[PDB]
């Protein structure tokens, strides 16, 4: 189970960026896939989750961010529009086994990638 | 001759354990081959042992436990032919040749090790219990003659189950975490009561149809779609079919002994076939395509229910489920939770990512200890754009008090109860957020959300 984030960069307030979470070594159909982020001196926090075709978003990014999958490519994408300074963080993806039960949208994720730095000047 | 304890048992942690077994004061005290032959059992689990050098001299051992240590080499066991039960799970054993001649073994537990080759097991025909899961086994040929087995587990690379053909005494089989798609051989194991096959590649379950003594079955994380065969298995009480591609539940309708049914992560939009399963206490239906949950109203014994990640607008069929203790329905489209008001035995409520604006019906759910209400979101019906739009705040905490917006788009402002914008020119929507800590019983959460107001040109 190997996850690789890419697409991070430096961006102007109001700009757009697209992250990719490339998975290898397992079918993404068996997992819910989550985007998380961690800013300096803060807790890692959930941003968005996709399980099959159903999606969820933290309040502070609703309307601005969209999570999606290409099943062909075994990749999950996070489209980030209207980026703000508060969105600056290293962004991580992770998965959880859809065969279990979890008490919340953000609980139980693991197999974290290396992360990709997103910086809004 | 009479040797010091610590020159027989060269491992420090074992020396110290054997001191206590032999009734001595130091690990340098000496002992005779007679003091050693007194020892017929040995519970030496979780002691950080790295080597069992010395154990060959305990000739009269009938039962050992060296689980949860750091064993690699088990050569010292080779000639302890009076062994009947070995517990050695959770070590780093790869080579099990030393077991080859312990033909009096009835019980062998070796899960969580690094075993590939199980050829050394082939003559241990008195085994009734063999546990080999979380290993690196791909070939189970050596098992074909262990015909007295009642319990068996193995993993994690087996494709070919044909060696199991004559193991007809099997009652409990765990083939979790292998590479199995063909389970034809299981048709022969007619005495199975418990079959765990989590995390394989099974799509055809036809062979199970005559395993009518199954009471427990897990095909969690397989490739199931058609489950028609399960209609034969009327003794099932515990069924896990989570993480498959199942849509048609008609085959389950007559399995009225089911007390637990896990159907999460599937393709289910119709649960009418579940209406008669009134003995259910645990039902999991997360990650499906559910809207109508009306059939759940009949399942009065339910104490745990998952519905999260679905397309449910109306939760109200749950109002009759007075024994409910845990209810997860995060990420649905529920706005009204008045149907939850008399479910006073709820201790765990997870309802984030819905369309909830009014918590007042939750006020008497005082056995709650865990609570989730964040990230609600809804869109009002459109209103016609004008320069001065105002809308009422409808967001209420558990008290009935309005919750003041935390943020308002497009520079708008709040004067209870109304949110007012002054818009220079057309914009196709405005919005506000709310964010408030709330406590119900002893459960604390953030009740937060985003409300979108579309504006028509
Ligand atoms: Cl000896
Ligand atoms: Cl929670």
């Amino acid at each position: 189970v190997q996850l690789v984030e890419s697409g991070g960069g430096l961006v102007q307030p109001g700009g757009s960026l697209r992250l990719s979470c490339a998975a290898s070594g397992f079918t993404l159909d068996r997992y819910a896939i989550g985007w998380f982020r961690q800013a300096p001196g803060k807790e890692r926090e959930g941003v968005s989750v996709i399980s099959d075709t159903i999606t969820a978003y933290r309040n502070s990014v609703k309307g601005r961010f969209t999570i999606s999958r290409d099943n062909a490519k075994n990749t999950v994408y996070l489209q980030m529009n209207r980026l703000k300074p508060e969105d600056t963080a290293i962004y991580y993806c992770a998965v959880r086994d859809r065969g279990r039960v979890y008490s919340s949208t953000w609980s139980g994720f693991g197999s974290w990638g290396q992360g990709t730095q997103v910086t809004i000047s | 001759q009479d040797t010091p304890i610590n020159q027989i048992f060269t491992d420090t942690a074992l020396a110290e354990k054997m001191k206590t077994v032999l009734g001595k004061t130091n690990v340098t005290d000496t002992v005779s081959q007679t003091d050693l032959d007194q020892v017929t059992t040995l519970q030496a689990d979780r002691l950080g042992i790295k080597s069992i050098d010395g154990v060959e001299y305990l000739n009269n051992l009938t039962q050992i436990n060296f689980s949860n240590n750091q064993l690699t080499d088990i050569t010292p066991l080779k000639n302890l032919t009076k062994l009947v039960d070995i517990l050695m799970n959770n070590n780093q054993i790869a080579d099990i040749t030393p077991l080859a001649n312990l033909t009096n073994l009835t019980g062998l537990t070796l899960f969580n090790n690094q075993i590939t080759d199980i050829d050394p097991l082939k003559n241990l025909t008195n085994l009734n219990r063999l546990e080999l899961s979380s290993n690196t086994i791909s070939d189970i040929s050596a098992l074909s003659g262990l015909t007295s087995l009642q319990q068996l587990s193995f993993g994690n690379q087996v494709t070919d189950l044909k060696p199991l053909a004559n193991l007809t005494t099997l009652e409990r089989l765990d083939i979790s975490s292998n590479k199995v798609s063909d389970i034809s051989v299981l048709a022969k194991l007619t005495n199975l009561e418990s079959l765990i096959a989590t995390n394989n590649q099974i799509s055809d379950i036809t062979p199970l149809g005559i395993l009518t003594n199954l009471d427990e079955l897990s095909l969690n994380g397989n490739q199931l779609k058609d489950i028609g065969t399960l209609a034969s298995l009327t003794n099932l009480t515990d069924l896990d079919l989570a993480n498959n591609q199942i849509s048609n539940l008609a085959p389950l309708s007559g399995l009225t002994k089911l007390t637990e049914l896990k159907l999460g992560a599937n393709q289910i939009s119709n649960i009418s076939p579940l209406a008669g399963l009134t003995a259910l206490t645990n039902l999991e239906l997360n990650e499906n395509q559910l809207e109508d949950i009306s059939p759940i109203s009949n399942l009065k014994n339910l104490t745990y229910l998952t519905l999260y990640f679905n397309n449910i607008s109306d939760i109200s069929p749950v109002s009759s489920l007075t024994k409910l203790q845990r209810l997860f329905f995060y990420n649905n489209k529920v706005s009204d939770v008045s149907s939850l008001a008399n479910l006073t035995n709820i201790n765990w409520l997870s309802a984030g990512h819905n369309q909830i604006s009014d918590l007042t019906p939750l006020a008497n759910l005082t056995r709650i200890t865990q609570l989730g209400l964040n990230d609600q979101a809804w869109t009002n019906a459109p209103v016609n754009y004008k320069a001065n739009v105002s809308i009422p705040n409808t967001v209420k905490n558990v008290t009935g008090a309005l919750i003041a917006p935390a943020t308002i788009s497009d520079g708008g402002s709040y004067t209870e109860p109304d949110i007012t914008w002054n818009l220079p020119s057309y914009t196709n929507e405005v919005s506000y957020t709310f964010s408030q800590p709330v406590t119900i019983g002893k459960g604390t959460t953030t009740f937060s959300g985003t409300v979108t107001q579309p504006l028509k040109a």
